[PDB]
Order: structure tokens, then sequence, then C-alpha cells
RNA sequence: UUACCGAUACCAAGCCAUAAAAAGAAGAAAAAAUUUUUUUUUAGAAUCUUUUUAUGAGUAGAAAAUCGUGGGGU
RNA sequence: AUUUCACUCAUAUUAAAUAAAAUAACUCCAAGUGGGCCAUUUUUGGUAAGCAGAACUGGCGAUGAGGGAUGCUCCUAACGC
RNA sequence: AUUUUAAAAUUAUUUGAAUUUUUCUUCUUAUAAUUUAAGUUGUUUCUAUACAGUACUUUCUUAACCCACUCGUCUUGAAACACGGACCAAGGAGUCUAGCAAAUGUGCAAGUGUAUAUGAUUCUUUAAACAUUUUACGCAUAAUUAAUGUAAUAUGUCCAUUGUAGAUUUGUGCCCCACUUUGCAUACAAUACCGGUAAGCAA
RNA sequence: UAAAUAGUACCUGAAAUCGUUAAGAUGGAACGGAUUAAGAGAGAAAACAAGUAAAGAGGGGAAU
């Protein structure tokens, strides 16, 4: 087959998410991860250092 | 026997008197036979090579109709010949009649 | 067909492909075979081992004409004949060929081969070998000299 | 004449399938490895006993030199290696005698531990593939994972995460995976090197030789 | 430096001339391979009269055509014939020892068969 | 550059193109070489590349070779590339089946007698294409005299070279180094 | 100690040539006017056509494809 | 010691590792070549020499590109556009 | 014009479930399109409303930053304070023959070549082509020894020496590998058999 | 006389060389390689316009 464009695996969504099947899930869980809340760090940040 | 279709092909190639290369342009490779539709030099379209073929050519002014055992004819008129010793390249004869017929 | 040389690729190559260090020079080891012995000896006793020295006593006038003798091998005998005859001699078993290979220019006939079992020849030849005469003699067949 | 489509898109799905689940134990072993290290180390400091982690077992080596002016040993060694360019790079397994052979090619090289997040970026961003016929391979890059299935599925390591494992982990396969993958061709460092001329472990500034955990920083250039 | 212009990808200009044909007539321009042992060209110093090679070939996607867009086709009496069909892909140039009544013929026909000519105002 | 033995271009040894020109011959190899190419038969890809080989390897192969090596199994068909040569120092022959390039008139008399039937390669391919029941014979290619004058050089200790000679009389080529009486021998 | 400038080396892309490699001995697309006309093509050449990869230095030296000149049949 | 039979010794990573290991192996025909030189290291004679003579390797010659102001051999690095 | 398709993702439905516990959370049952898939596509101007111009493409001459030592030659080492070259145009050098070998192509093939020469309503071109009554010769079919000379299994049977691999081949588990069948060519050997010379016998 | 730029060195009349006119350059070499920029020459075959109506000159072939 023709050569194309060889798309960069490492950025481009779709083509990474053909190479890796479980990336979307690996992302969805990294976002979830991301988008906590503060507080719950500001009143563990002790907790997890006296210990 | 000892020719045949495709063995011609490989005799008339190289040596032949319809074969026109063109100098200038090394691109540029034509054929001459009498009875090709288009003057690409191939043996799929040679008039020399096929079993039997036809196509449209001019005559010292005047448009001649010619069929492969060479039976030498003279737009309807046209048309019609063309389904009677018919077998793409049918319309691709009837267009090539219809630009050849304007040339003086 | 003189452009198809390799001389008519090299025109402008200043060597015209016989070196440039070393140069073409007319003759370099020497006219002939002049080298036996002093300093080409090694072709010769590489390539042509025997050539020096002579070996041997001396016929004046050998006159080649008398000890000339065309040899024939004894299988060859049968595809002398054309093959429908020998369809049938093979075929009878009454009658057998004979073969004066002076007719047809042979003159000695020597016992290289594997005959047909079971079959008589007649053969007639100036020479004969002794392997040839057991052959033919082992199968009915009969050495007849000839002169 | 059609069933065969519909069988092959099953099957695509099965791979599919079965390569997330692959996916999944994998990214559950480092994350085991991580906390067992983490917490051995901790209990080897709370009593009086120490704790030492075996080498990687895997080294990613560069070549640093050109081609010229070389001893016939150490381009032979080259070119069993396969380190061809100035700036291709390739794993090799750690044996005694590999390394025993990497001693003899030392000051033109640089070699170490590879890190999984380097070795990911490897794979997908400079990895390259060799596709054909044996001693016909004609390079082509990923892209993809059919031709991965079709010559080194197999030994049932078809995909592209389990290359990801069976090179950061020593595993059953290397003789086949680093045959397969093409040496990787490597840009010049954002910055630049130290000096080519000497020794990393030396205290002037110098790059050749053994680096070991520090070779992804520079890898992080090299891509 | 390379000239671009339209598709047509040309790669070099300046028809290459042999070298030290400047500061000697007997030496012509027509460009040659000099064997030489120390000749400079040969050695391809920095900068000096640098020899033609393989790489400078334009792309054979695009090669022989002219800025036209087009193939040229030398045309002699009234080889006509063979250009109907690809009128689209083949411009015709007249030979130069073609006299004028046949070149006028020749240019009456093209002109209604509608295919391009190079060399119209020859010899009028 | 690159450490790379041939700067990393594959180099083969062989015909890449038939030198022969002709056509009959020619048309004949666009054919086999295409059946080998569509089929996966290693039969049509042997005779493709068989069917290359300079005049020097295509030898003839006489008919009582071909009958004894058909001698094991009777219902084969023998295919050679070369020509077949009639041999005088046979008897009889029994119903052999052959495809070959070219004949000689009393083998073609003989092999009809016998009554089998010469195939040409246009009808071994229309019978056979996946080289079912033909077996693949070749003539003796080193046995040709140009040969003897290889291996070892003549003159060498343990030869069995031919060396070039105007004759093969008692002064030619037969004193020094050939005989223990004149200097060494061999 | 950072930051830099610095190659016909390195990397990405394009094109050429060589070598190898995968493969091959018959059908309508689009646009512009206004369903009908016009406008371009509708390809099949095996020492070829399509595509992929790699490589690309050279004196003496060898081979191939080539371009011309005086003639000669065709 | 030989022949024929038993039986079977990892072979699914392959009787260690690693291998753009079959770009191999062979045969034939043939040109040039057959005055060398420099460099780190070893070393002979001579006080020494850009000397005379050897040694493992690389270059130069056969080769340009960037640097050492400049240089046949130094350093980086070997050249399609 | 029979992989620019498949899925891959996105949206909007629906399916069951899930879990890190929900507005980029994930896995598909079924649907229709989008493209981050499946190598740059669209919009507005200008060229420009002209037939040669100041624009546009190109040749040439000038300058400008950077670089660049007279070529050819023998030479380890050439620009050399090494040698030939004031300039121009024409001529100017690996050819021909005999013989051999090798490579290639062709015909024929155990035969091959028709040599001198012969016949012919050939007898501008024809100093070429055609043709050659039932062992002429060369080269090859069989070698070997100074040499008189001798001369390749051996009549059990038109089997055609024996091994190790080895191309094919017929089949068992119309496309692999392991199992028996044939064993090309060749490679490495072994056997016989002919001449020669030894040795034993010897009418 | 068709030509005298065919005028007895008489078919064509290149090169080294020299002359004229024009343009340009000119601080111990000139010429050049690669990149341009300005000038001076030329140039329509992609460098815009197929068809549509009218009239001037031409032309052709089929129909009888």
């Amino acid at each position: 087959k023709k050569r194309l464009q060889n798309k960069n695996s490492l950025t481009n969504f779709a083509v990474r998410c053909r190479l890796n099947p479980a990336y979307k899930l690996l992302r969805s869980l990294a976002v979830l991860r991301m988008r906590k809340s503060i507080l719950e760090k500001s009143k563990n940040k002790k907790e997890k250092r006296v210990q | 026997s000892n020719v045949s279709n495709a063995l011609v092909w490989e005799l008339t190639r190289k040596s032949n008197c319809f074969i026109k290369k063109n100098k200038a342009g090394k691109k540029g490779v034509f054929l001459c036979d009498p009875l090709n539709v288009n003057y690409k030099n191939t043996p799929s379209s040679s008039g020399l090579v096929k079993s039997n073929s036809t196509n449209v050519t001019l005559k010292d002014g005047k448009v001649v109709f010619s069929v492969k055992v060479v039976n030498h004819f003279k737009m309807k008129n046209v048309e019609k010949l063309l389904q009677q010793h018919g077998s793409k390249n049918k319309e691709k004869l009837l267009k090539k009649y219809k630009r050849l017929s304007k040339l003086y | 067909a003189t452009r198809f040389k390799k001389n008519r690729k090299k025109r402008g190559h200043v060597s015209a492909g016989h070196g440039r260090v070393g140069k073409h020079r007319k003759h370099p080891g020497g006219r002939g075979k002049a080298g036996g012995l002093h300093h080409m000896r090694i072709n010769f006793d590489k390539y042509h081992p025997g050539y020096f020295g002579k070996v041997g006593m001396r016929h004046l006038n050998l006159l080649k004409n008398r000890t000339y003798c065309p040899t024939i091998n004894v299988d060859k005998l049968w595809g002398l004949l054309p093959e429908e005859k020998k369809k049938e001699f093979s075929e009878n078993k009454d009658i057998a060929p004979v073969i004066d290979v002076t007719r047809k220019g042979y003159f000695k006939v020597l016992g290289n081969g594997k005959l047909k079992h079971n079959q008589p020849i007649v053969v007639k030849a100036r020479y004969f070998s002794s392997v040839a005469e057991k052959k033919i003699k082992a199968v009915g067949g009969q050495c007849i000299l000839v002169a | 004449a059609a069933k065969k489509i519909k069988t092959l898109k099953l099957i695509n799905k099965k791979k599919r399938n079965d390569l997330r689940q692959r996916t999944l134990r994998y990214e559950e072993e480092y994350e085991s490895e991580r906390k067992k290290i983490i917490e051995l180390k901790r209990e080897a400091r709370k009593n009086n006993c120490f704790y030492r982690e075996a080498e990687k077992k895997v080294v990613f080596v560069i070549r640093l030199k050109g081609v010229n002016k070389l001893p016939p040993k150490v381009r032979s060694v080259f070119r069993l290696l396969r380190l061809l360019q100035v700036h291709n790079g390739v794993f090799v397994k750690v044996n005694k005698a590999t390394k025993e052979m990497l001693k003899i090619v030392e000051p033109y090289v640089t070699y170490g531990y590879p890190t999984l997040s380097t070795v990911r970026k490897l794979l997908y961003k400079r990895g390259y593939v060799r596709v054909g016929k044996v001693r016909r391979y004609a390079r082509k890059k990923i892209q993809d994972n059919a031709d991965i299935s079709k010559h080194l599925g197999k030994y049932n390591v078809h995909g592209i995460e389990d290359m990801v494992y069976q090179l950061y982990t020593c595993g059953p396969v290397f003789k086949k995976v680093n045959n397969f993958l093409w040496a990787f061709k490597l840009k010049p460092p954002r910055k630049g090197f130290k000096a080519k001329r000497h020794a990393f472990n030396e205290p002037r500034p110098g790059d050749w030789g053994n680096r070991e955990a520090h070779i992804n920083e520079l890898i992080n250039r090299m891509i | 430096a390379v000239k671009k212009v339209g598709k047509i990808i040309k790669k070099r200009t300046k028809k290459f001339t042999r070298f030290q044909s400047n500061r000697f007539m007997r030496v012509k321009p027509a460009w040659r391979k000099p064997r030489g042992i120390d000749c400079r060209v040969r050695r391809r110093y920095k900068g000096t009269n640098l020899m033609p090679s393989i790489g400078y070939g334009s792309n054979k996607k695009t090669k022989f055509l002219l800025p036209n867009n087009k193939y040229k086709y030398v045309v002699k009496n009234k080889e006509m014939e063979p250009l109907i069909m690809n009128h689209t892909k083949y411009c015709v140039q007249i030979a130069h020892n073609v006299s004028s009544k046949k070149r006028k013929q020749i240019i009456e026909r093209a002109k209604q068969m509608n295919v391009s000519v190079i060399n119209a105002k020859a010899r009028l | 550059g690159i450490a790379l033995k041939n700067v990393g271009r594959i180099k083969k040894h062989g015909r890449k193109h038939l030198v022969s020109k002709n056509p009959y011959l020619r048309l004949l190899v666009k054919l086999y070489n295409f059946l080998a190419r569509r089929t996966n038969a290693n039969f049509n890809k042997i005779i493709a590349k068989r069917l290359i080989m300079p005049k020097r390897y295509r030898p003839p192969l006489s008919l009582s070779k071909l009958q004894y090596h058909m001698a094991n199994h009777p219902n084969d068909i023998a295919v050679v590339v070369g020509s077949i040569t009639d041999d005088k120092r046979l008897f009889s022959l029994k119903q052999l089946k052959v495809c070959a390039l070219r004949f000689t008139e009393t083998a073609r008399k003989r092999i009809e007698d016998a009554g089998g039937e010469c195939l040409t390669f246009d009808q071994l391919a229309l019978k056979y294409p996946t080289g079912k029941k033909c077996v693949l014979l070749r003539g003796p290619t080193k046995a040709r005299t140009a040969e003897k004058h290889f291996g070892k050089a003549p003159g060498k200790p343990k030869s069995k070279a031919r060396p070039y000679v105007r004759s093969k009389g008692r002064k030619f080529e037969k004193a020094r180094g050939r005989r223990k009486s004149r200097a060494y021998k061999k």
C-alpha cells in the first residue's frame, strides 16, 4: 500500500487509541484523578505527614 | 501453426514500418497502423495484432471506414455501420470520428 | 564490428586501459617464449610441467599411413545396422547379421559395451581384442578374420 | 465467499479485547512493582538491614563516534551489536558475557537502565519495524498492529503494550522482539553533549561510559 | 537556485560549462568530465565549477513536459494523424526544413485541429 | 556513512534476463515465469529458471539414461530443459513420455516407433501446470571437455587437469616433472 | 556554571538513480451552463506499469545504458 | 570397523550469548598492482635527524566537508540534489 | 474502478453492565453521519478586464557579501623555485591478420563442416545465390607405453557398479512440516575394469 | 546580370587578430564558483476568456 503521512503516535488521539486499545480508559482515569477538589488535600496534608 | 496474435507482437514491437518515435520529446512514441483507434504502441490495441478490430481514419480528403477482413467503406451512416460490425471503444471511435470530421 | 570493441569505451582516459604507473611498453617480458628456465619458469612449471626435456627413441619416417586403424567398441555394433533390420534379427531366432566393418570404414573391434543376451552375430574385422572376442563368443557369436 | 470478512472482524474484536486485558494486567504489574520496592526499602530502613535492587537486566545503548578510525575488533563488535550509524540506539539483554563484550566498546558508547516512560516514548515516537520477508525487511513505521500480529503474534505478544512490557521486564521474548525492531534513529540533543572525548565518571566533564539511571534524561533530548 | 513554476519543479539552471573554459579559447563551453590527476574539479574543492551528477535529474512524473504542460513533438509534412487523440498532451513543432507552402498547410490543419504550435510565425 | 557490507545493497548472482534473443523462447519464458509468479509450485519456478540457463547448462540427455531413470516408475512424464540425443548404443526402448526443447530426427523416429509422444512445453503447460506426475531431469553439466582444464592447475600435486597441448605425441609435454627419471614427477 | 554560534555529519519531508522487495498477460468520474449540450481523461508497453524500503565517495581498473561522425541495405 | 534393523537424543527460542548471518559457497575469464609514506604505542643502529629499519592498528595515497590563521596524514566527520 | 474499506475516535439514540463513583468514566447490542480517521482544504483580493509595457518568464553586462593558487604529467609527495604549453583552424594514436582458449547466441547432434572442385536457358546488378548418384579429408567418438603393440565389468540381464547427502515425484497424516517412494545434476568417497611400471609365479 | 556584399586574392567565408560605433567597469593581476540586485535586450506555447448573436472573407463534406 501507498505510504501516507505517518500519524504522530504520541499526540494524535485517534491513532493512539487505535494503537493502544485502553488509552481512552487510562486518560479518563487520569482526568478523574486530576478533577478532584483541593479541600481534601488541604485537610490531609498533615494527616499524611504526622504519620 | 507457426504464427499467433501474441507471436506477431514480439516481432513487430521493434522492427516495424509504422512506428514513429519522438526525437525531441523522448516521452513520445506513436504507432501509425491504419487499424488503430488510438496510436499508442501496445499489443492490446494495435491493428496488426488484434484478432479483429476496426477504427476510423482519413484517406486523401475523405474519412474512410475499415473493419478487420479489411473491408473499406464510405454520422448516422457511421454509427449504423459501427453497430453493423460491432463487437468503451465503440463510443470512443464515434467521438474520434466526430472530431476527425471537422478537419479539412 | 569495430564500435563494439573495448577500446571504444575509453577514449577520454589517457591510459587507454593499459595502466598509468606501469605504462604500456613494447614486449615487457621478452619476445615470444623467451622466459624459459630463467625468469618465466614458474609459469611453465605450473601449467606445462613436461614441456622441457626429450624422452623416447626415434621413428625416422613414421609414414602414419601404415598404422592407421579406426576403432569401434563392441556395443555399437547393433547400432551400426538399421533399426528395422535390428527388429527383424531380434524377432527371428534363426538368422544372424553379418557386419563386414570394412565396408563402413572400421578396422579394429574393441570390447567396451554390453551386448544383448542370447543372440549370435557374425563379425568381420582386420583386428580383434581378447575381451571383445570373449564377449562375442559368450553369446554364440563368431569372430571371422578378414584381409 | 463473504463469511470470511465477518469472521476476520470477530477475530479482530477478540484480539482487541484480549489486548485490553493484557494491558490491564501489565498496568497492575508496574504499580505492584513500585509499591513493593518502596515498602521493602522502608522496611530495610526500619530494621538494621540493607536492601539492594538487582540490575535492570535491560540496557539501552547509543553509539557516539563516527565510522572512520576504529579498531577492527571494535568495528566487528559494533556490526555484531547493530550500531551502524552515529546516532543509532538499541536495547540489549544483561548477561556477564554481554557486559564483557560491551567492555571492549565502552569508550564509544553510552549505555544505561531504561525506565518506563522513555521506553514507551521511544516505542511510540521513533519506533520502526521490519515488515517484509527475511533478509528483505524493508523497514516501516508501526502505525498499526496487523504486521506485528502477522509476524510476531505467534508467541502471543501481538499488540504494542505487549512489546512495552516484554521490553521493560526481562521476559521470555528478546531474540524475537529486538531482531524485529529496527535500530532507533536518534536526533541530536536539544542542548548538546558535555564532552565526547572524556569519560562520564571522570571528574572532568565527559560523557562516554556507564550512566545507569541517568540515560533517560539524555534520551528525552535524543528524541 | 531551484525554480518553481506551477507543477514542473526544476532543480537547476545555468547549463554547466567546462572547467577552464573561461581563460582558454580552444576549450569550448560544452561540458566534459576532466580526468586529470590534481585537477581540482575531480577533488571537488569548495566552490569551483561544480560538476553534473545524477542527483540533479528532475522527476520522471513531470520530466520531459514543457512549460506548456505538454510534451513537444516534431512534424514534417502531413504527419498529424497520430495527434488527433492526444491533443491535450502533445504540442506540435514544424521541422526547420519545411518550406512556406507546406508550413502554411500544416498551420492551417493544426489550428482547426486545436493543437498549439511553437514556431507559428516561421519564415513569414 | 554506514558500516554495511557492500554499502547495504543486496547483490544476487545469476541471469536477470534472457540474453537469448529468440522470439519463441522469449514467449515461452514469458509463460512459465508468469505461471511461477501466479502459482506457488516450485516446479514452475525451477523450470522457468532452467529455461534461462546458458547453452552449456542445458546439456543433451541420451535416450538410454532417460529410460534408465524412468525405469523405477513407468507412468510419469520426464521434463528435461535441454535437447535429448539419440544413442545408437541402445538396443530397444519402451514406452517413454518426454518433454524437451529440441530433438533429433533419429530420436524422434525412434520414440514414435516406440509408441510415446514428444510433448513440447506448451503441451506440458496445458496438461500438467502443477507439475503433477512429472519428474525433472538434466544431462551431465560438467562432463563437457572444457571442464577437464578446470580445478587444480595441471602440474599441481594430485591434480587431474588436462593441459592444453597441440597434440599427444611422444615429444609434447611428457618429459620433465612427469617421470621420476627426468627431475621430479607431478 | 549556564546560554549560545557552529558541517556536503545527524533527524523529518520532498525529488533523482541503483539494488532488492510486494503485485499485475477491463469499468464512467467530475465540473460548467441549461433533464439536454460542452469541457478533460476512460490507462494494460514485461530490459514494462503501480507501489515500498534501503543506500548514494573514489585514481589505476572493469561492465552497462547511452550521444554523436563518414558510409551501406532497409 | 562396516551394513541393516531396533529404541530415542532440547528442536513449541532453537545442546551458551548475539548477530541487515545466504550481500553466501564454487567455478571460469581478465586489467591494474608488484618504488610507498605518515600517525599513537613497541623497538634496532647512530649523538641526533622531517635519518636508516621493523612491529599490532588506522589513515594518506585513492578524499573532499567544519575546525587547528595557514598545512598530503592532526581533531569532528567521510560526500546523490 | 473490487483495504481511502474495515474498525479507530466524535456527536446524537439505544443495549446490558461496570467501576476508580460520573457533564472528555469505560466496555458494546443495534442506527445515521462527522474526522482527531483515510499525506491541505476553504475564503477575499491581485494578476486583470490586456495582446507586449516599466508588469510578468528568461538571457546578457555590471556591481555587491563568501569562497576560489595554471592546467597536463611522472611521482609517497605539484600551484610550485619540477618539466610542455604565445595564440588559433584542420589532421593525430589499442587497428588488421594467423592460431588458440574462454564467455555468450544460433543450427545440427554421435556426428559434424561441404575443400579444392564439379552443373546450370544464373551469367547489368551475379567476383552471389542455388545445387553435390549408396566411406575424401580435418575435428570427435578410447586410452595408454620409449616401443614391437595392447586396449575399459561380462552373459548372469535390453540389470545399464556401490555408498552419504542431494532436486524433483507418488501418497499418509487444493495451500506447510513430520512419516515411506523414486535419488536429477553434483559434491565427497568406495569399488571394479584397460594400458604402464613394480612384485610373486612363470612353457 | 537574379544577385557586383559574384569584380579576376573572383562557390560559403568561422577562429586566433584588428578596426568602428554604442554601453559599462576601472586603487598592484585579470577571468570564475554559489546568491541576489539593477540595468539593456528579446518573449505569448499556462501567464485570464471557451461559447452565445450579428456581418466580411473564405472553405469543405453528407443529402438528391
